[PDB]
RNA sequence: CUGCGAAGGUGUGCUGUGAGGCAUGCUGGAGGUAUCAGAAGUGCGAAUGCUGACAUAAGUAACGAUAAAGCGGGUGAAAAGCCCGCUCGCCGGAAGACCAAGGGUUCCUGUCCAACGUUAAUCGGGGCAGGGUGAGUCGACCCCUAAGGCGAGGCCGAAAGGCGUA
RNA sequence: UGAUAUGAACCGUUAUAACCGGCGAUUUCCGAAUGGGGAAACCCAGUGUGUUUCGACACACUAUCAUUAACUGAAUCCAUAGGUUAAUGAGGCGAACCGGGGGAACUGAAACAUCUAAGUACCCCGAGGAAAAGAAAUCAACCGAGAUUCCCCCAGUAGCGGCGAGCGAACGGGGAGCAGCCCAGAGCCUGAAUCAGUGUGUGUGUUAGUGGAAGCGUCUGGAAAGGCGCGCGAUACAGGGUGACAGCCCCGUACACAAAAAUGCACAUGCUGUGAGCUCGAUGAGUAGGGCGGGAGGUAUCCUGUCUGAAUAUGGGGGGACCAUCCUCCAAGGCUAAAUACUCCUGACUGACCGAUAGUGAACCAGUACCGUGAGGGAAAGGCGAAAAGAACCCCGGCGAGGGGAGUGAAAAAG
């Protein structure tokens, strides 16, 4: 999913990478520290979200 | 350390010109240690 | 722009296993393919106290060059070389020698 | 205002141990590395906000900080 | 020419006065060569020629209290000195301990260990990895002041500077 | 889903995988580092605005030198200098060649040191993408030629030097190149041509590519590209990888083709700006000569410290001086395509130069290990197999190393 967030306001799309951030990557980071990750690609798409996230953010803010 | 620096180091080789050559031929024979630090 | 594919039917040219079909498997980035059936290597696995331990003997399968196995007709029979073509633009293979689409 | 994002940034990792099992088990704290500077209020803050739970207190080359959380806890 | 086995290397045999070449066995398993020519970083016994290659010398530091040692047990290729149990001899208003100043990962856990041309070490502070320093009321820093030091004017001195107030 | 480097957890399958190319956002600390300082990857900044938390959060600007503009303004009325603010530009690093400002030794001689080496090695500043030079105060003593540089003849000549070793020309001829203008200042007549900058459209080209014919079988052998017998194709047998030496198992070459965006090389068109003919002046309005000192030395020609003052197509200067005969030639502002020079980086092509003590120092995780305060110099080390399935189980030993069986492979005198 790319454009799915592309017709989203600032005030939503801010808000989903406040719970991309909060959820699922603190979280994730916690457990595979822990240990109890089993799997671990979870990180990966989470990171690759909120870089896709946030580079729309700078998109279409200011620019 | 400190006499080391003061004779061999970087800003002591930018200080003067011929130190700056020196920097210059350590960069075209791409040696990993510039200087000494 | 790949003659050998995921799912093709292949029939050795060369090897001490010429002119036996198959099914290609996977084909390696460096021009190899693993086709099961064949190529079998008698692999001696040591064993590990890990999960899996099947210890013993294992046959394996080794890949083998992708121009030592060309696409199966199965048509006329025997093993013939495939070509390109752009149909209502969409790149496809073709045969030879009665050239038809696969 | 960056006091947002400066809690977003304060922890670094959590801390993995048999002392921070033993902790967390007894004691009910947690302990997990953060910034260099990383001053109570901020740890405590970013706590509060990150892992929605209830701090007593904070007691802190890197930092470690063990957290103490009230009885309820959830991670 | 060429997998019924190339070249190189190791033997034997034949030919020419001499440099050598042709035909094979063994080893080896991937390309090689003649005749008529041309192109030279082409052949080695020494220049104190250059780098390894039979050799006359083996990797682990504390020898400087006239209070006292010895016996047993465990570990170890090693035990007069470490650990555990049974005694004696010093200190004991400190040869205890807790602070300031000074010193700033040495104090806490598992390890380079069957040892070169015969190397035979009584110390578990070594080089390379993992942890602990947790605070409202322990203390300092934060607030006010003297001496010392510094500091827009004025006072002393033709300026500046010094003394000196905020 | 880089490689070393297997596996597991994920993504993609009738058009958002990865990889390659182009257009953007973002780009901390350290290094020309611009706020300051120091011992380069260390600490410490100031001001203004918003921040759901009035203990906050984030970002831009701010150095010096030069130019322009604005404000203030002396000493000494006005002017001027210095100071403040804003915009633009300059600074550093990395080959070769060329230009400007300066400047050696060794190697050479029977000792008149100068002459040679040498306008060299090295060092300093700036510009261009070739630079310098580049349309005659020049050659030819009255046949002619007409910008500069480089290469090939005249020529190891004519000259020059204790005429000794050395160094080292012009004119003429034969080629490539063969396209020059403006300012010492003007009267009259203008959307009058061409050239420049900024856009669009067409054609072509550069930075990922597509389509792309053509040998089956047999003997020896574990395995076939070569041998024997039998074809097709040849605009294509160019090269490399491809189980043994491959046109026709493949990946490719020749021929025919492609452009969302960016960029480069020719035209047309729209806007702005610079600009032709017919004529009249001047020939650099403090620019010489002469006097004094130094270099290329009593001295031809060139450049200048200070103190005066006339000209220049009308008129002023040169190698066989003669009414300063004649012909030619116009002397102190820039710009000037191209031929000639240079290869640190890319792609293609070339090879009787080289094949691991070779070639560059490095065919390789080598600009390394190691030595030194720093600068500088600068190692050793290439190849198992088609596929590494790399070694089940058992014996000796120390739950190693090493060695002896079995199993895999054509081969274990490949472990």
């Amino acid at each position: 999913m790319k454009a799915k967030e592309l017709r989203e306001k600032s005030v939503e799309e801010l808000n989903t990478e406040l719970l991309n951030l909060l959820r699922e990557q603190f979280n994730l980071r916690m457990q595979a520290a822990s240990g109890q990750l089993q799997q671990s690609h979870l990180l990966k798409q989470v990171r690759r979200d909120v870089a896709r996230v946030k580079t729309l953010l700078n998109e279409k803010a200011g620019a | 350390v400190l006499k080391r620096n003061r004779s061999h180091g970087f800003r002591a080789r930018m200080a003067t010109k011929n130190g700056r050559q020196v920097l210059a031929r350590r960069r075209a024979k791409g040696r990993a240690r510039l200087t000494v630090s | 722009a790949a003659k050998i594919r995921r799912d093709d039917e292949v029939i050795v040219l060369t090897g001490k296993d010429k002119g036996k079909r198959g099914k290609v498997k996977n084909v390696l980035s460096s021009g190899k393919v693993i086709v099961e059936g064949i190529n079998l290597v008698k692999k001696h696995q040591k064993p590990v106290p890990a999960l899996n331990q099947p210890g013993g003997i294992v046959e394996k399968e080794a890949a083998i060059q992708v121009s030592n196995v060309a696409i199966f007709n199965a048509a006329t029979g025997k093993a013939d070389r495939v070509g390109f073509r752009f149909e209502d633009g969409k790149k496809v293979r073709f045969f030879k020698s009665n050239s038809e689409t696969i | 205002m960056i006091r947002e994002e400066r809690l977003l940034k304060v922890l670094r990792a959590p801390h993995v141990s048999e002392k921070a099992s033993t902790a967390m088990e007894k004691s009910n704290t947690i302990v997990l590395k953060v910034a260099k500077d990383a001053t109570k209020a901020e740890i405590k803050a970013a706590v509060q906000k990150l892992f929605e739970v209830e701090v007593e207190v904070v007691n802190t080359d890197w930092k470690k900080a063990y957290v103490t959380l009230k009885e309820g806890q959830n991670l």
